[PDB]
């Protein structure tokens, strides 16, 4: 790749200083160098390269949906709409496929404590979500289930090998349930899984410091907000 | 569309 | 280019959609493929080739700036941060190039009425005064008359084809100010510009329609936001 | 670094 002559060391750097510069792109491909060089990430990079790709993927949902709610408009002009949401719609496409790419060649397999390979699968869960919002083909059902999948494998491990309020945990669960909701079009499943996670987060709160408390508590309010609109 | 939270930066 | 095959006016229409998505690098490339096709632009046009590039060019600046500030405090880690912050300078000096190079190729001398010819001078004057920003070497001198030159000559035409209230020619004022005051050293100069520019705009407003004062009062205030941190 | 008022979208 473009950044196979840069170091490791670099790369992070230079993430981190895109990061401040708002360069998420850059952020992103930097990453992307560093997760080639083929050796594990830590946690830090882990959340780099999480950050770098959601506001990327970010930008871009934002931009489809306002396109798609143009478009459907336009058919309740010319073909232009639609090309430029498809535009926007493969590179999309482009980004999620960039990460599921790294997570499966090789973060996954080389990833074994819980708080790796959680982290890597709720990744996988993530983007095919991403992939799934914008699905309308033959393969749209094959697309959600492989979110499914993903998330359900990171949830078994999470429940196995953390406490429940381990943030990554809580985000996973987070994700899930908006997965169910929105995706599976399961609304009960996300309701119960939103508010099993939040209660047993709650019980076992009493077991943390004040830092680790602010951080599960910071999950725990968005499972009560999207329980909120919910019901 | 009404989006509903998920973990991280909010970025959509 | 890469717009050559597509319509001009999909390449307008295709800009007005990226607008809304907020996909400000899309919108500057359709806005490129308008100029390229020859023809001259209209007002709506003109605005939206200067919104997409302003935008474009200010995520760079401020990115710059982010970086250069932390290159700074590191010379009061090894090569990264200059590494970096040059290459998001030579990204923006490129986009400035870009832009300069479409008012030479050739819309400024196609333009010959005032509200055209004014807006290209002031745009020539602002991507150079972007480059002056991040210029060090011998050149910056050079580089800094070339936007006096552009501004010096939009004003002189404004100040002949315009009424003081024009938006335009306010517009332009402003910007020749703020060049004035940060980029030729010359405080004083940015000051009387401001202040002449805002009472003779004061005294014009009564020949105006209520559309056409809120959009001249508009700038007016940020003549006045400038003079209150300069005074 | 303070930036003064300029035309257009504050972008920066
Ligand atoms: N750059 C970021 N946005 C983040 C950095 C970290 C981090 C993780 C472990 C150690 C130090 C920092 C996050 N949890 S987010
Ligand atoms: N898309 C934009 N950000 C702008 C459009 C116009 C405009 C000019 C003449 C006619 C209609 C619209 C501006 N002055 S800004
Ligand atoms: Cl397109
Ligand atoms: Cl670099
Ligand atoms: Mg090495
Ligand atoms: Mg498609
Ligand atoms: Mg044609
Ligand atoms: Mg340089």
């Amino acid at each position: 790749g473009a950044m196979g002559s840069m170091e490791r060391a670099s790369l992070i750097q230079k993430a981190k200083l895109a990061e401040q510069a708002e360069r998420y792109e850059d952020m992103a491909a930097f990453m992307k160098g560093a997760v080639e060089k083929g050796e594990e990430l830590s946690c830090e990079e882990r959340n780099l390269l999480s950050v770098a790709y959601k506001n990327v993927v970010g930008g871009q949902r934002a931009a489809w949906r306002v396109l798609s709610s143009i478009e459907q408009k336009s058919n309740e002009k010319g073909p232009e709409v639609r090309e430029y949401r498809e535009k926007v719609e493969t590179e999309l496409q482009g980004v999620c496929d960039t990460v599921l790419g790294l997570l499966d060649s090789h973060l996954i397999k080389e990833a074994g404590d819980a708080e790796s390979r959680v982290f890597y699968l709720k990744m996988k869960g993530d983007y095919y979500r991403y992939l799934a919002e914008v699905a309308t083909g033959d393969d749209k059902k094959r697309i959600i289930d492989s979110a499914r999948s993903a998330y359900q494998e990171a949830m078994d491990i999470s429940k196995k090998e953390m406490p429940p309020t381990n943030p990554i945990r809580l985000g996973l669960a987070l994700n899930f349930s908006v997965f169910h909701y929105e995706i599976a079009n399961s609304p009960e499943e996300a309701i119960s899984l939103a508010k099993t996670t939040f209660d047993e987060a709650m019980a076992d709160l009493h077991t943390l410091s004040e830092d680790s408390y602010k951080d599960s508590t910071l999950i725990m309010q968005l499972l009560r907000d999207n329980l909120t609109l919910w019901t | 569309k009404l989006m509903f939270k998920t973990e991280g930066p909010d970025s959509d």
